C-alpha cells in the first residue's frame, strides 16, 4: 500500500505525502509485472500439454510398477505418494500475522489442477 | 538510645560465584514461546558474590551502593529483618528505612539521625524481642510513607536445618525504586553456598521517591550476652548487559542466555 | 504533534518518511533481483521438461 | 476511476487496480482503574474548629485522589477563587504537594490573603509568596462558631518589628519594646502585648463576623506526581471498530474475548511484530483482544470500453459478511456505492465479486480473477 | 534564491539535488536491470540462430 | 585572528549578518557569504551618549 505503510491513518502526513510525486505509483507497477510474471512462469512451464489425458485402470506395465508416482484415490485429492511426501516435509498466522497494508495475493492456479497437469503429463509419457 | 559492643573478630568477606541467579522481568508485557533479546544493567553470569555468615558471630558493616544490588539469604529462622539506604546516614538528606518485623511491611523516607551499630538482635535470655528499636533518634522532615502487610517468614529466633531461600533486587532509577523478590523453601543439601538451578525474579512494588543514594547496611533483629543461631545472606553487584530471554506458552520466563561471556554465548 | 510544535514538527515527519520510503525502495529492489534470479531458474526447468 | 488512472479516455478489456478500501471508526471509548483512595480534604472540611492566624494551621495532602468536581459543589460555600490557574481544569492538573492552610478569620480582612497586600495577618502573623499559585475557599462559619455568650478564644498578632517570609510560623509573644525605654517583667509603661484576642457573635456588624478560609498551594513537575482529579471512563463496546484508551494506549480496531492466561502482574500483550495486540481491562479482570480494522485494495473487472461500459468490482482478502458495513452511505473509502448493491454477490478466495453471477460450466480464461476463478463478459 | 538569504536557502536546494539525484540512480537501476534481461535474451536468439 | 569594532545603532544589527542586505549592509560595512567567527554587541549609551 502506498500510504498505509507509510503514515496510515494519519491525516497531515497524508497531505504532506502526496507532494513527493509519484513514487508509489511506480512501486505498485513494479510489484504487478513481478506478480504477473510469477503467474506467467508457472503458465510456461507446466502447460505444455493441450488434451488432459487419464491412465486407463489397468496397471500392468510389463512387470514395472508405477503405483509410487500414480495418483491414488483413497486421499480427496488426487496426489500421489511422493507428492504426499513432498508436500509434508516443507512447512512455512504467518500468511496472516503481516498485518501493515502487506497483502498476500493467491496464485491464479491452485493445487489441484496443478496435480492434474501433472498426471497429464505422466499418463502420456507411460502410454 | 543505642549501645555498641563489637568487639568481633573481622574474617574476610568470603566468595562465591553466582551460578545463574539475577534474573527478573523486565517490564510487565505477555510474550508467548518467543525469544527476545534486551540490553539492561543485569547481574552478570559467574561473578564473584561477596557471601556473610554470621551466627557470637556479628558481622554487618556498612556496604557500597551501585547500579543496584541483589541480595540473597539462604536460611530457616529469618533473623534479619530490615534494611537503610541512603547516601550520608547522618539525618543531613532523607534515607530509606524498610522494616518488616511483626506488624506491617513499612517504608519511611525521612533524615532520621541513626546510631552507629543498628542493632536489635541480642536479647536476655533464651529468646529474641525487638527491644532498643531506637536505630534512629531524631524525626525531622519525613515526606513520604508507605504502610502494607508484611512478608512470609516464621516466628522467633532459631536455628538448625536451614530451608528457606530469599532473594532480593534493588534497583534505583529515574528517581524510582523497584524491589523484585522471590521466596523459594525446601533446600536439601547447603555446602553454605548457592543452588544450582534456574528461577527468574518477580515484580513485587515500585515506589515514587526520588532522592540520593550512595552506600547501604543491613538490619537484623539487652545488648550484652548472646549467640544466636546461624545464617548466610549474600551480595552481589550489576552492570549494564545484554541478554536473550525465552518465554513459554504461558507467558513466563524459563531460560536466559547471556551475550557477552564465551564465544558460544 | 501533542508535544512539538504545528510548524516543525514537519522536520521529524519528513525524516520518518524519508527513511521509510528508502527501506521499501530497497525491499523492491531485493525483490526484482530476486525475481530474475527465479526466472532464470524457471526458464531452465522449462527447457528441462 | 479506472480512466482517471490510466491517464486515457479509453480502457482496454481487463482488469485493473485502483485506489484501497478502509473502514472508519464507529465510535470512541476510555478506560480507567477505578477511583480510590480519595484526599481527606472531607476531614478538615468537616473539622470543628480552625486554630488562629499566627497558628496558621498547615496540612499536608499528598498520594490520593483530590475531587475537585465535590470541592465545587458543596452547599456552604461564600467563595471560591483560583488567582494562579483556572478553578475548571484541577481534576486535570497533578500536583506533587499540597498544602493547606487553614483558619477563621473576620471577614473583613479576608482579601489581605492575597499576596502583594499588606495587613496584620499578612504581616505579623502569614503572608503568601508573590507568585503564588493556588487557591482560595471563603465560606461563612459564624453559624456554628460564633455564640452570643461571648466567643473570644481567637487570637491574632496585632504587633511586631518585623515582616515574617513566606511560609513562617511563629509560637513566640514576647513583651514587644518599641522605644529606648527598656522593659521587662509584667504590664507597665510602653510594654503593649504583640496579640490581641478576637471576640466572634453573630451579634457584630454584618461582614464582620467569622470566615472560615482554607488556601491550597502546590509544586508544580520538580517530583514524582501525588495527588489530582479523576479520569472519567466510559463504558465499553464489543465487536465494532472504535477508538480504544486503556491508560495511554491509543489505537484503533475491533475488541473481542480473548482465551489466553496472564499473570498476575502482565498488563500487555505482544507478538513476534512487537504490537500490542491483548489487553487487560483495568476497572475488571478479564482479558481482550484487539483485532486491527478490515481493509483491503479494489480492483475493476471490465470489457473493451466500446464494447461495454458495465464492469464488476472486486474487493481483496475481505470476509464478505463485513462488506454490508462497506454498503453504507458514507463509511467506505470509495464513493460509488451504486455498484455496493449490485448484482448476485459471488465468494472466492481472493474476496466476494460484485457484478457477476458464477455459472458452472467450462470455458477458457479471458480476465484472471484467481484461485481456479477466471471471468469473461457472454450472454 | 530569489525571496531568502542564502546561507538558508541553499540547504533547499542541497535537499532538491539530493532528491534529483536520488531518481536518477533509482532510473539507471532499473536501465541496467532491464539490460540484464535483454542480454539473456539476445544471448538465447544468438543461440537460435 | 582579526578584530573588528564600531559603534551603531541598536536598531540596525539585523542587518550586520551576513546574507541579508541593507543601507549600512551596502554603503559602509559588509559580510562575505560564509562568514565564520562572531559577533558580541552591547550597548553603550551610558557612556557615548
Ligand atoms: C507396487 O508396489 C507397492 C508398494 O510400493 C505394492 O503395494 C504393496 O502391496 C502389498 C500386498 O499387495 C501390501 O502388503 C503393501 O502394504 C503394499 N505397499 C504399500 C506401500 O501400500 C504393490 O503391490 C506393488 N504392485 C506391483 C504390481 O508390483
Ligand atoms: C471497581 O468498582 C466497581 C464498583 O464499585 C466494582 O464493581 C463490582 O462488580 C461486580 C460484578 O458485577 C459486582 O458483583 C460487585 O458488587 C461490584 N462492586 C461494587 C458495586 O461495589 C468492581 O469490582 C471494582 N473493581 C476493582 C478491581 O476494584
Ligand atoms: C553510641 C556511642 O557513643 N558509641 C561510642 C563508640 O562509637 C566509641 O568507639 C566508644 C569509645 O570507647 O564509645 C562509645
Ligand atoms: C576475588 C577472587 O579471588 N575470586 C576468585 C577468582 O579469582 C577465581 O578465578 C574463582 C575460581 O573460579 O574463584 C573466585
Ligand atoms: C544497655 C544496658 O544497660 N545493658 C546492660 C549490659 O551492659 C549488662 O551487661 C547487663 C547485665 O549487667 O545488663 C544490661
Ligand atoms: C498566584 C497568586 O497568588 N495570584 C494572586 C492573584 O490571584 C490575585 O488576584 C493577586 C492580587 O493580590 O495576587 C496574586
Ligand atoms: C472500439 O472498441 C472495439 C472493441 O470493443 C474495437 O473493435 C474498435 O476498434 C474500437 N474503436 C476505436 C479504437 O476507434
Ligand atoms: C465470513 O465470516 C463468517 C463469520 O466469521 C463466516 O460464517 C463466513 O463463512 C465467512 N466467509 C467466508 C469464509 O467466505
Ligand atoms: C451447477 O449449478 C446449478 C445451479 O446452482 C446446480 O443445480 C448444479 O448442480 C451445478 N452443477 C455442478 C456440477 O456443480
Amino acid at each position: 500500500d502506498c500510504t498505509m505503510y507509510i503514515c496510515g491513518d494519519s491525516t497531515e502526513c497524508s497531505n504532506l505525502l502526496l507532494q513527493y510525486g509519484s513514487f508509489c505509483t511506480q512501486l505498485k507497477r513494479a510489484l504487478t509485472g513481478i506478480a504477473v510474471e510469477q503467474d506467467k512462469n508457472t503458465q510456461e512451464v507446466f502447460a505444455q500439454v493441450k488434451q488432459i489425458y487419464k491412465t486407463p485402470p489397468i496397471k500392468y506395465f510389463g512387470g514395472f510398477n508405477f503405483s509410487q508416482i500414480l495418483p491414488d484415490p483413497s486421499k480427496p485429492s488426487k496426489r500421489s505418494f511422493i507428492e504426499d511426501l513432498l508436500f509434508n516435509k516443507v512447512t512455512l498466522l504467518i500468511c496472516a500475522q503481516k498485518f501493515k497494508g502487506l497483502t498476500v495475493l493467491p496464485p491464479l492456479l491452485t493445487d489441484e489442477m496443478i496435480a492434474q497437469y501433472t498426471s497429464a503429463l505422466l499418463a502420456g509419457t507411460i502410454t | 538510645q543505642c549501645v555498641n559492643l563489637t568487639t568481633r573478630t573481622q574474617l574476610p568477606p568470603a566468595y562465591t560465584n553466582s551460578f545463574t541467579r539475577g534474573v527478573y522481568y523486565p517490564d510487565k508485557v505477555f510474550r508467548s514461546s518467543v525469544l527476545h533479546s534486551t540490553q539492561d544493567l543485569f547481574l552478570p553470569f559467574f561473578s564473584n558474590v561477596t557471601w556473610f555468615h554470621v551466627i557470637k558471630r556479628f558481622d554487618n558493616p556498612v556496604l557500597p551502593f551501585n547500579d543496584g544490588v541483589y541480595f540473597a539469604s539462604i536460611e530457616k529462622s529469618n533473623i534479619i529483618r530490615g534494611w537503610i539506604f541512603g547516601t550520608t546516614l547522618d539525618s543531613k538528606t532523607q534515607s530509606l528505612l524498610i522494616v518488616n518485623n511483626a506488624t506491617n511491611v513499612v517504608i519511611k523516607v525521612c533524615e532520621f539521625q541513626f546510631c552507629n551499630d543498628p542493632f536489635l538482635d541480642h536479647k536476655n535470655n533464651k529468646s529474641w524481642m525487638e527491644s532498643e528499636f531506637r536505630v534512629y533518634s531524631s524525626a525531622n522532615n519525613c515526606t513520604f510513607e508507605y504502610v502494607s502487610q508484611p512478608f512470609l517468614m516464621d516466628l522467633e529466633g532459631k536455628q538448625g536445618n536451614f530451608k528457606n531461600l530469599r532473594e532480593f533486587v534493588f534497583k534505583n532509577i529515574d528517581g524510582y525504586f523497584k524491589i523484585y523478590s522471590k521466596h523459594t523453601p525446601i533446600i536439601v543439601r547447603e555446602p553454605e553456598d548457592l543452588p544450582q538451578g534456574f528461577s527468574a525474579l518477580e515484580p513485587l512494588v515500585d515506589l515514587p521517591i526520588g532522592i540520593n543514594i550512595t552506600r547501604f547496611q543491613t538490619l537484623l533483629a539487652s545488648s550484652s550476652g548472646w549467640t544466636a543461631g546461624a545464617a548466610a545472606y549474600y551480595v552481589g553487584y550489576l552492570q549494564p548487559r545484554t541478554f536473550l530471554l525465552k518465554y513459554n506458552e504461558n507467558g513466563t520466563i524459563t531460560d536466559a542466555v547471556d551475550c557477552a561471556l564465551d564465544p558460544l554465548s | 504533534f501533542s508535544r512539538l510544535d504545528k510548524v516543525e514538527a514537519e522536520v521529524q515527519i519528513d525524516r520518518l518518511i524519508t527513511g521509510r520510503l528508502q527501506s521499501l525502495q530497497t525491499y523492491v529492489t531485493q525483490q526484482l533481483i530476486r525475481a530474475a534470479e527465479i526466472r532464470a531458474s524457471a526458464n531452465l526447468a522449462a527447457t528441462k521438461m | 476511476e479506472t480512466k482517471c488512472t490510466l491517464k486515457s479516455f479509453t480502457v482496454e478489456k481487463g482488469i485493473y487496480q485502483t485506489s484501497n478500501f478502509r473502514v472508519q471508526p464507529t465510535e470512541s471509548i476510555v478506560r480507567f482503574p477505578n477511583i480510590t483512595n480519595l484526599c481527606p480534604f472531607d476531614e478538615v472540611f468537616n473539622a470543628t474548629r480552625f486554630a488562629s492566624v499566627y497558628a496558621w494551621n498547615r496540612k499536608r495532602i499528598s498520594n490520593c485522589v483530590a475531587d475537585y468536581s465535590v470541592l465545587y459543589n458543596l452547599a456552604p460555600f461564600f467563595t471560591f477563587k483560583c488567582y494562579g490557574v483556572s478553578p475548571t481544569k484541577l481534576n486535570d492538573l497533578c500536583f506533587t504537594n499540597v498544602y493547606a492552610d487553614s483558619f477563621v478569620i473576620r471577614g473583613d480582612e479576608v482579601r489581605q490573603i492575597a499576596p502583594g497586600q499588606t495587613g496584620n495577618i499578612a504581616d505579623y502573623n502569614y503572608k503568601l509568596p508573590d507568585d503564588f499559585t493556588g487557591c482560595v475557599i471563603a465560606w461563612n462559619s459564624n453559624k456554628l462558631d460564633s455564640k452570643v455568650s461571648g466567643n473570644y478564644n481567637y487570637l491574632y498578632r496585632l504587633f511586631r518589628k518585623s515582616n515574617l517570609k513566606p511560609f513562617e510560623r511563629d509560637i513566640s509573644t514576647e513583651i514587644y519594646q518599641a522605644g529606648n525605654k527598656p522593659c521587662n517583667g509584667v504590664a507597665g509603661f510602653n510594654c503593649y502585648f504583640p496579640l490581641r484576642s478576637y471576640s466572634f457573635r453573630p451579634t457584630y456588624g454584618v461582614g464582620h463576623q467569622p470566615y472560615r478560609v482554607v488556601v491550597l498551594s502546590f509544586e508544580l513537575l520538580h517530583a514524582p506526581a501525588t495527588v489530582c482529579g479523576p479520569k472519567k471512563s466510559t463504558n465499553l463496546v464489543k465487536n465494532k471498530c472504535v477508538n480504544f484508551n486503556f491508560n495511554g494506549l491509543k489505537g484503533t480496531g475491533v475488541l473481542t474475548e480473548s482465551n489466553k492466561k496472564f499473570l498476575p502482574f502482565q498488563q500487555f500483550g505482544r507478538d513476534i511484530a512487537d504490537t500490542t495486540d491483548a489487553v487487560r481491562d483495568p476497572q475488571t479482570l478479564e482479558i481482550l483482544d484487539i483485532t486491527p480494522c478490515s481493509f483491503g485494495g479494489v480492483s475493476v473487472i471490465t470489457p473493451g470500453t466500446n464494447t461495454s461500459n458495465q464492469v464488476a468490482v472486486l474487493y481483496q482478502g475481505v470476509n464478505c459478511t463485513e462488506v454490508p458495513v462497506a454498503i453504507h452511505a458514507d463509511q467506505l473509502t470509495p464513493t460509488w456505492r451504486v455498484y455496493s448493491t449490485g448484482s448476485n454477490v459471488f465468494q472466492t478466495r481472493a474476496g466476494c465479486l460484485i457484478g457477476a453471477e458464477y455459472v458452472n460450466n467450462s470455458y477458457e480464461c479471458d480476465i484472471p480473477i484467481g484461485a481456479g476463478i477466471c471471468a469473461s463478459y457472454q450472454t
